[PDB]
C-alpha cells in the first residue's frame, strides 16, 4: 500500500513539471526532479524552489 | 566620469592611462582595462548643501555605526561651506 | 531595553546521551548450532 | 600484605613479589654509596634524610597498599624504580662531584633580559 | 680567555688530517653519483667541483672552524651516498642556469649601481 | 523522514536502533536563519565613576623575575607536594 | 577521575565459552557489521545538488574583498592605512594623494588575493566599514594575473554585491 | 573553567593501537559530557577584557 | 582576587617553587649560576653548559623532582651577548606536578654535549637547533639537517638570517629540473616600525648608562 | 564534521581557520541561536559513534 502512494509521488512530479518534455529537461539540465514551491523568479530567467 | 585617451583608452579616476608610447597596454590586447564608471568625485559634489542653524554641525555619515567617526564641523566663516572629511557632505549657517 | 544574549533556555537543556550502547542480540550459541546441524540433517537426508 | 595484584597498570612494569624485601635492599644500598660522598654536601644531607623517611616507612608498615598511600609514590613498583634510579643518581654524582664551587662565572651580561 | 673548548681538533695539524680524510671519501664517491644520480658531467667535472669547494676555504686558520666545516661536508656525504638528495639538488654546485655575472668595472658600471 | 514504513523497520532492524528518533539530517527543528537584533552587555570596566585605569592596569602590575639565587639542618623539599592519586569514576568505571 | 577502556575479564562457563565460540565460527559480529552498512544504503543521502543547491552559509562569512561607499556614492575609504598596517600577509598596498577637491582619497589599494589568508582583521580595522570580506567564493580564475586586485576591481565588487553585503551588516553589526 | 566541568580520563593497559583507539573513542563521548555542561551553565557578560 | 580584568596571583606556588630553586643550587653549586622565579610562576634554573647531563640526570632522577618528561628544548638568538645562543630546557614532572625550566648558553663554535643519555626526545630537539641555529650537539647518535631542505646553506632562525633567504626555487625547462637562483622579490617586504618612542613599563627601566 | 564546521562560520565567518580566540576572550559573541543547534548536534552525536 505504501509503495502505491509513493509510485503516485513518482508520476506527480512528471506532471509538476510540465508533461514528459518539461520533466526530462530538469532531469538532464539538473539531475533532480523534485518538485518545489515557487518563490519567486529574478530578471535573468533563474527561477528559485 | 570616464574620459577616453587619443589612443582610445579609458582614463581612471585617478587620472591612470597608458601613454601612446608604453609598452604595457599590450595587456589589454584581446582583453579589457576594468575602470569603474562611477566616479566619486562627481557624485558627491551632487549632493545638496545642507541649511542649518547653528555655528556647530555634527556628521556621522548615517547609518549611526555604519556611519564614520562622529565629527564636529565649525560653520562661522560664510566665504566656504563646512565639508566632512570622511563623507564628503557639505554645510552650510543659515542666516538667522 | 533589556540584555539579549545567546543564553540556555531557562530550565535548561534536555539530557544529553553519552555512554556507550551497544545492544545485546541473536540467539544462544547453543541455539545457533543446533540450527546449523539441524540443516545438514534434512539436507544430507 | 595481601592478595598480590595482577598488574600495575603501567606497560613494561613488572609485579614485584617481594616489595619490602627489595626496598630495603635498595634504600640500604643508596646509604652506603652516599657515605662515599663527602659529609658537608648536601646532596648527602638531604638524600638521607628522604630515603631514611622512606625506610622507616616500610618497616613500620606491613601492608603493600598502605604503604603505597603513606610513600607517596604511586604503586610500590613505582616506588622500587625510582628507588634505583636515586641509586644509578648517587653513584654518577661521585664521578661528577657537583658539591664543588662554580667552575666559572658567566659573562657581564649573559643573564640580562631585556637586553 | 683565548683557552675555548675544541670539537674535534685540538690544533691545525690534527683537522687537517680530517680535511684530507673528507676529500679521500669525496673523490671515491664522485664516480658512483654520476653513474647512480644518471647526471650528464664527467667524472672529472665533478672530482674538479670538490677542489673547487675545498680550495674556497684555503684560507681558514681555526681549528673549531675547520672541524665545522668537515662536519658540514660529511652531512652532504651522507646524503649524496644515501640518495636523500636528489639530481636537482646534486647539480646546484654547477649553477647552470645563472648566466655570467659581469665582474669588471665598466659592465657592472653599463648595468646597474652595484658594486 | 520521507522514509516509508517498511524502510523504517528494516534500517531500524538492521541497524539495531530507533534511527527515526536521532536522525542525521537536519530538518525543521533547527534555528531560524533570521535572528531578532541582540542588545549585547557591557563589562565591568562600562563606568562613570570610580573606574581609574591605575587601579586595575595588569600590565603594570607585572614585575621583573625574583632573583632566589645569583654568582653575583633545613628539611628537603619538592617542586610542589606529591601528586594525588585519582579515583576511579562511578558513572562507569570499567567501559 | 579515570575509567578504563579495555580491563574486563571473560566468563568462563559453558554458555559463554559457547557462546564466544559461535561468534568466531558463525561470525556474528561481522554479519552485525554488515547491517549498519544496509541500514544506511536505506537512509537519505546528505548530498546536496551543487549548483543547483548551495551549503549554508552566515552573515559573517569572510569571502571575496570589495570596496564600499556611502549612499551618497562617496568612497567611504579615507586611505587611512590601517587595514594595511594589520594585514598579517601584507597582502594589501596602499598609496594615497589629495584628491582635486582635496579629499583624503586613495590613488592605489591593491590586495593580492593569493597572499591574503581571508582572516576579516582589515574589515575589523576599518573605521568607516569601507573594505569588506564579501559573500561570495565563487571567483576562481584561469591565471594567477586576474587574482591580484586592483583599486577598481575592488569597487566593482562592492558596486556588484552592496546589496547583499549591507544586509549581512546590518544582521552583524551589533555584535561587531 | 576546565575545573568547573566534570569529565573522566580513558586510560590504557596494554599500550597499543587498540587501546589508544579505544581512549580517543572514548574522549569523545567525555568532550559530548563537557559540552552538556557547558551549554547549561554558559554566564552572561562580557567575551573580552574590558581594558582596551 | 576579586579585580575582573587583573590575572590572581598564587603565592603558595611562588614559595614552594622559590625553595626548591634554592634546593638545585645548595646540591649543584658547581653549575648553577642564577636561579630566578617570575611573577606568573615559573622557575627557571641558568647553568653552565659543562653541568647539562649533571643537572638534567638529577632533576630526572632525584626523588624530590622526577622530571621524567622533556616536554622542549630549544634555542633563542641574542647577538648582542657574546655567547648569542640561549639553550632552554623544560621539563615536565608529574609526580609533583610541576615544571622547571633550566638555561644554558654557547657560542657559534662551541659545542653542547647532548642530552640524549638524560632523555631520548632530545634527538630531534637537538637535531633541530643544529638546523636552524647551527649549534652542534656533541656525541649526538645522528647530527643531520631536519626541517631545512637538502643542502641548504645557513641557519635560518639566526636573527642575522634574512627573513627570505638567499636563494629561490624554480623549474628550468632548459635543464629539465627545479633549480636555485637568487632571490628576488616583485613585492619587497615592507618593514614596519612599530615601537612606540614612549615608555610603557617602568618596572623593567634598565638602569642608565 | 561538515556541520561542526557551521558552528565555526556562524561565529567567525571562516569554516576552518576562524582567528576567533584571541589575547582576552574571543572576537565575537555567540550569534543567537548557536546553542539551540549544537545542543541538536550533541543530542544526536553518541549515536554515531556507536555506528563506528
Ligand atoms: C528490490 C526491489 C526493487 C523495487 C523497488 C520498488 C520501490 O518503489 O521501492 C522504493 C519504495 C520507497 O522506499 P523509500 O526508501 O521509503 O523511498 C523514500 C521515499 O519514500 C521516496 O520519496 P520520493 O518523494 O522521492 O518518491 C517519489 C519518487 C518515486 O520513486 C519511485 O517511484 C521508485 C520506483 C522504483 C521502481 O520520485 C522519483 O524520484 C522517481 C524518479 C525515478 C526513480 C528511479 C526509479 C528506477 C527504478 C528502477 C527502474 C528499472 C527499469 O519502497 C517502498 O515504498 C517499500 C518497499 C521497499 C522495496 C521493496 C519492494 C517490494
Ligand atoms: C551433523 C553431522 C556431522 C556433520 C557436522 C559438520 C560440521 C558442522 C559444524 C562445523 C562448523 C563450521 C563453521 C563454519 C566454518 C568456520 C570458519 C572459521 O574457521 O572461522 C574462523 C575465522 C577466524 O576467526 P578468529 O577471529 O577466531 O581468528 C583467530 C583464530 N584463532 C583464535 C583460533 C587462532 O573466522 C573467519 O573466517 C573470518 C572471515 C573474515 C571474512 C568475512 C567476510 C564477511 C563474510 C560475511 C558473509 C558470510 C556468509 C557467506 C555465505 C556465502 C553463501 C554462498
Ligand atoms: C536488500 C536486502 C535486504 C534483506 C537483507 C537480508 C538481511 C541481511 C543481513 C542483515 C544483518 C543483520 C545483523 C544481525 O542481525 O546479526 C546480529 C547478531 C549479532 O550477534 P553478536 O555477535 O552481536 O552476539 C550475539 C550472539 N551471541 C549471543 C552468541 C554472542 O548476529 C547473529 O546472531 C546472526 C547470525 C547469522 C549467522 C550467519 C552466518 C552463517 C551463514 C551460513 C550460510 C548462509
Ligand atoms: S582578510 Fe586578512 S589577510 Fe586578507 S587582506 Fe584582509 S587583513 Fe589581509
Ligand atoms: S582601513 Fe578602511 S579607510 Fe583605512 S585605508 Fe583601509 S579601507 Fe581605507
Ligand atoms: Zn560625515
Amino acid at each position: 500500500m505504501e509503495l502505491l502512494q509513493v509510485l503516485k509521488r513518482g508520476l506527480q512530479q512528471v506532471s509538476g513539471h510540465g508533461g514528459l518534455r518539461g520533466y526530462l529537461r530538469v532531469l538532464f539540465r539538473a539531475n533532480d526532479v523534485r518538485v518545489g514551491t515557487l518563490v519567486g523568479e529574478d530578471k535573468y530567467g533563474n527561477k528559485y524552489y | 566620469g570616464v574620459r577616453t585617451s587619443p589612443t582610445g583608452e579609458k582614463v581612471t579616476h585617478t587620472g591612470q592611462v597608458y601613454d601612446d608610447g608604453d609598452y604595457r597596454k599590450v595587456r589589454f590586447v584581446g582583453r579589457q582595462k576594468e575602470v569603474n564608471e562611477n566616479f566619486a568625485i562627481d557624485l558627491i559634489a551632487e549632493q545638496p548643501v545642507s541649511q542649518v542653524g547653528s555655528r556647530v554641525i555634527s556628521c556621522d555619515g548615517g547609518g549611526g555605526a555604519l556611519g564614520h567617526p562622529r565629527v564636529y564641523i565649525n560653520l562661522d566663516k560664510e566665504t566656504k561651506t563646512g565639508t566632512c572629511g570622511y563623507c564628503g557632505l557639505q554645510f552650510r549657517q543659515q542666516h538667522h | 531595553s533589556k540584555v539579549k544574549q545567546d543564553m540556555p533556555p531557562v530550565g535548561g537543556y534536555g539530557p544529553i546521551d553519552y555512554k556507550r550502547n551497544l545492544p545485546r542480540r541473536g540467539l544462544s550459541g547453543y541455539s545457533m548450532f543446533a540450527v546449523g546441524i539441524g540443516a545438514l540433517l534434512f539436507g544430507y537426508w | 600484605a595481601g592478595l598480590l595484584k595482577k598488574t600495575t597498570g603501567l606497560v613494561g612494569l613488572a609485579v614485584c613479589e617481594t616489595p619490602h624485601e627489595r626496598l630495603k635492599i635498595l634504600y640500604t644500598k643508596i646509604l652506603d654509596v652516599l657515605g662515599h660522598i663527602p659529609k658537608n654536601a648536601a646532596y648527602r644531607k638531604y638524600t638521607e634524610q628522604i630515603t631514611n623517611e622512606k625506610l622507616s616507612m616500610v618497616k613500620a608498615e606491613p601492608d603493600v597498599k598502605k604503604l603505597e598511600e603513606r610513600l607517596q609514590g604511586g604503586q610500590i613498583e613505582e616506588v622500587i624504580l625510582q628507588a634505583e634510579n636515586e641509586l644509578s643518581l648517587a653513584r654518577k654524582m661521585i664521578q661528577w662531584k657537583p658539591w664543588e664551587p662554580l667552575v666559572e662565572e658567566p659573562p657581564a651580561s649573559q643573564w640580562k633580559w631585556p637586553i | 680567555s683565548t683557552s675555548v673548548k675544541p670539537i674535534f681538533s685540538r690544533d691545525m695539524n690534527e683537522a687537517k688530517r680530517r680535511v684530507r680524510e673528507l676529500y679521500r671519501a669525496w673523490y671515491r664517491e664522485v664516480p658512483n653519483t654520476v653513474h647512480l644520480f644518471q647526471l650528464d658531467i664527467s667524472v672529472k667535472q665533478g672530482r674538479d667541483k670538490v677542489r673547487e669547494m675545498f680550495k674556497k676555504n684555503a684560507h681558514i686558520t681555526d681549528p673549531r672552524v675547520v672541524d665545522l666545516l668537515v662536519i658540514k661536508g660529511k652531512m652532504e656525504l651522507e646524503e649524496t651516498i644515501k640518495v636523500w638528495k636528489q639530481r636537482t639538488h646534486v647539480m646546484r654546485f654547477f649553477h647552470e642556469t645563472e648566466a655570467p655575472r659581469p665582474k669588471d668595472f665598466l659592465s657592472k658600471f653599463y648595468v646597474g649601481h652595484d658594486p | 523522514a520521507s522514509a516509508t514504513r517498511f524502510i523504517q523497520w528494516l534500517r531500524n532492524w538492521a541497524s539495531g536502533r530507533d534511527l527515526q528518533a536521532k536522525l542525521q539530517l537536519r530538518y525543521q527543528e533547527i534555528s531560524k536563519r533570521t535572528q531578532p537584533p541582540p542588545k549585547l552587555p557591557v563589562g565591568p570596566s562600562h563606568k562613570l565613576s570610580n573606574n581609574y585605569y591605575c587601579t586595575r592596569d595588569g600590565r603594570r602590575e607585572a614585575m621583573p623575575p625574583s632573583i632566589v639565587m645569583s654568582s653575583q639542618e633545613k628539611k628537603a623539599v619538592s617542586p610542589a607536594p606529591p601528586i594525588k592519586r585519582w579515583e576511579l569514576s562511578q558513572d562507569e568505571p570499567y567501559l | 577521575t579515570y575509567k578504563y577502556v579495555n580491563l574486563r575479564e571473560p566468563s568462563m562457563d559453558m554458555k559463554s565459552v559457547t557462546d564466544r565460540a559461535a561468534q568466531t565460527l558463525l561470525w556474528t559480529e561481522l554479519i552485525r557489521g554488515l547491517g549498519m552498512t544496509l541500514s544506511y544504503l536505506f537512509r537519505e543521502p546528505a548530498t546536496i545538488n551543487y549548483p543547483f543547491e548551495k551549503g549554508p552559509l552566515s552573515p559573517r562569512f569572510r569571502g571575496e574583498h570589495a570596496l564600499r561607499r556611502y549612499p551618497s556614492g562617496e568612497e567611504r575609504c579615507i586611505a587611512c592605512k590601517l587595514c594595511e598596517a594589520v594585514c598579517p600577509a601584507q597582502a594589501i598596498t596602499i598609496e594615497a594623494e589629495p584628491r582635486a577637491d582635496g579629499s583624503r582619497r586613495t590613488t592605489r589599494y591593491d590586495i593580492d588575493m593569493t597572499k591574503c589568508i581571508y582572516c576579516g582583521f582589515c574589515q575589523e580595522a576599518c573605521p568607516v566599514d569601507a573594505i569588506v570580506e564579501g559573500p561570495n567564493f565563487e571567483f576562481s580564475t584561469e591565471t594567477h594575473e586576474e587574482l591580484l586586485y586592483n583599486k577598481e576591481k575592488l569597487l566593482n565588487n562592492g558596486d556588484k554585491w552592496e546589496a547583499e553585503i549591507a544586509a549581512n551588516i546590518q544582521a552583524d553589526y551589533l555584535y561587531r | 573553567v576546565y575545573d568547573q566541568v566534570e569529565f573522566d580520563v580513558p586510560i590504557g593497559s596494554r599500550g597499543d593501537c587498540y587501546d589508544r583507539y579505544l581512549c580517543r573513542v572514548e574522549e569523545m563521548r567525555q568532550s559530548i559530557r563537557i559540552i552538556s555542561q557547558c551549554l547549561n551553565k554558559m554566564p552572561p557578560g562580557e567575551i573580552k577584557v574590558d581594558d582596551a | 582576587d576579586t579585580r575582573p580584568t587583573v590575572r590572581p596571583r598564587n603565592d603558595v606556588a611562588h614559595k614552594q617553587l622559590s625553595a626548591f630553586g634554592e634546593y638545585v643550587a645548595e646540591i649543584l653549586p658547581k653549575y648553577v649560576q642564577q636561579v630566578q622565579v617570575s611573577c606568573f610562576n615559573e622557575l627557571e634554573i641558568c647553568i653552565h653548559p659543562d653541568g647539562v647531563i649533571p643537572v638534567l640526570t638529577f632533576l630526572r632522577d632525584h626523588s624530590n623532582a622526577q622530571f621524567k618528561s622533556l616536554a622542549d628544548l630549544t634555542a633563542v638568538d641574542i647577538p648582542t651577548r657574546q655567547n648569542r645562543f640561549e639553550i632552554v630546557y623544560n621539563l615536565l614532572s608529574l609526580r609533583f606536578n610541576s615544571r622547571i625550566r633550566v638555561k644554558t648558553y654557547t657560542d657559534e663554535l662551541t659545542p653542547i654535549e647532548s642530552s640524549v643519555p638524560v632523555y631520548k626526545a632530545a634527538n630531534w630537539y637537538e637535531r633541530e637547533i643544529w638546523d636552524m641555529f647551527g649549534v652542534f650537539f656533541a656525541n649526538h647518535p645522528d647530527l643531520r639537517r631536519i626541517l631545512t631542505d637538502y643542502g641548504f646553506e645557513g641557519h635560518p632562525f639566526r636573527k642575522d638570517f634574512p627573513l627570505s633567504g638567499y636563494v629561490e626555487l624554480r623549474y628550468d625547462d632548459e635543464v629539465k629540473r627545479v633549480v636555485a637562483e637568487p632571490v628576488e622579490l616583485a613585492q619587497e617586504f615592507r618593514k614596519f616600525d612599530l615601537n612606540s618612542p614612549w615608555e610603557a613599563f617602568p618596572a623593567y627601566r634598565q638602569p642608565p648608562e | 564534521r561538515e556541520k561542526m564546521f557551521e558552528f565555526y562560520e556562524r561565529v567567525s565567518g571562516a569554516r576552518m581557520h576562524a582567528a576567533y580566540v584571541r589575547p582576552g576572550g574571543v572576537h565575537q559573541d555567540l550569534p543567537l541561536g548557536l546553542m539551540d543547534d549544537i545542543y541538536e548536534f550533541s543530542k544526536n552525536f553518541s549515536l554515531r559513534i556507536d555506528e563506528l
